[PDB]
């Protein structure tokens, strides 16, 4: 809700005429099963699945590309060398 | 007598100030010209022309392929190495 210092200049509470059903957490209470957090809606924890998945993909792409470059391109001093480091076309060595 | 009609504050302020300026420029302009303070596009000094007349852009000598001149009678290498001939990736004319 924020700091106790920020406040409305005029202290008004809306007489909501909408008939929407109350969210479950809005009427919730502390319970033995839920000592904390009973006022916040439960959510999915995407980080637990997305962080290890994304990390694996990036490592696979990083290593696979590195292996590929260093095995599917002619030998050279650096990666940029193996890509743009050959002699001009038509220059026989 | 008969000049008083002209003599006036505005006619005097533009006569002293303006005349003072007439001598400030007449006496300072030659100094600025001598010391190369005038803009080049407006005028070129004789010294400027003398130096510029000595500049050309058609000298194709002195090409060397080594960082040092180690004396002697042979001098620095002047022949392009064979391994470097035809190693440039010049775009098609
Ligand atoms: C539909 C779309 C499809 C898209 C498809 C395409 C998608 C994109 C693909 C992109 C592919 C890119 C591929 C190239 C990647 C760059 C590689 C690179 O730069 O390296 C070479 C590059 C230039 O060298 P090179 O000539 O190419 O390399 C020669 C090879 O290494 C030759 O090998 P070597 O024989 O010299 O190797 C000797 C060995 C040294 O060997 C050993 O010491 C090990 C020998 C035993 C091996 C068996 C294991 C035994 C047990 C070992 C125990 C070790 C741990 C012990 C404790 C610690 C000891 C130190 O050293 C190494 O292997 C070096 C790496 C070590 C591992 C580093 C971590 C991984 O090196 C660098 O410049 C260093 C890295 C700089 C860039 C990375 C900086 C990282 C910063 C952190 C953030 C990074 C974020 C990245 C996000 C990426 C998202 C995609
Ligand atoms: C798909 C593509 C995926 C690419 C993924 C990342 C690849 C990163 C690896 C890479 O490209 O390595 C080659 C890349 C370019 O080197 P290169 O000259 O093509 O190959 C080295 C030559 O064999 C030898 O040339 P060098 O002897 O002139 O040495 C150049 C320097 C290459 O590294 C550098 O020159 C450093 C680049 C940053 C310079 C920052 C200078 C800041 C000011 C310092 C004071 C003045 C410096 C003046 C120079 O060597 C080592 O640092 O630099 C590295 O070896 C690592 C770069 C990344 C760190």
């Amino acid at each position: 809700r924020g700091s106790v210092f920020q406040m409305p200049s005029t202290p008004v509470y809306p007489l909501t005429t909408t008939k929407k059903v109350a969210p479950p957490t809005a009427l919730a209470k502390r319970t033995p099963e839920q000592p904390f957090g009973w006022g916040s809606p439960v959510r999915e924890d995407r980080a637990w699945r997305v962080v290890p998945r994304n990390f694996i993909i990036l490592v696979i792409v990083y290593l696979s590309g590195w292996a590929a470059i260093k095995t599917m391109l002619p030998r050279g001093g650096s990666i940029l060398g193996q890509i743009y480091g050959g002699p001009p076309k038509g220059r026989l060595i | 007598g008969s000049i008083e009609q002209f003599i006036n504050l505005r006619t005097a302020r533009m006569f002293i100030y303006g005349g003072v300026s007439a001598v400030f420029l007449y006496k300072a302009t030659p100094v600025m010209y001598r010391w190369e303070m005038l803009p080049t596009f407006l005028v070129k000094t004789e010294a400027y022309k003398a130096r510029e007349a000595m500049i050309a852009f058609d000298n194709m000598k002195g090409i060397v392929y080594g960082p040092y001149d180690k004396g002697g009678l042979e001098g620095p290498p002047t022949k392009i190495p064979e391994t470097s001939v035809g190693m440039m990736k010049v775009d098609p004319m």
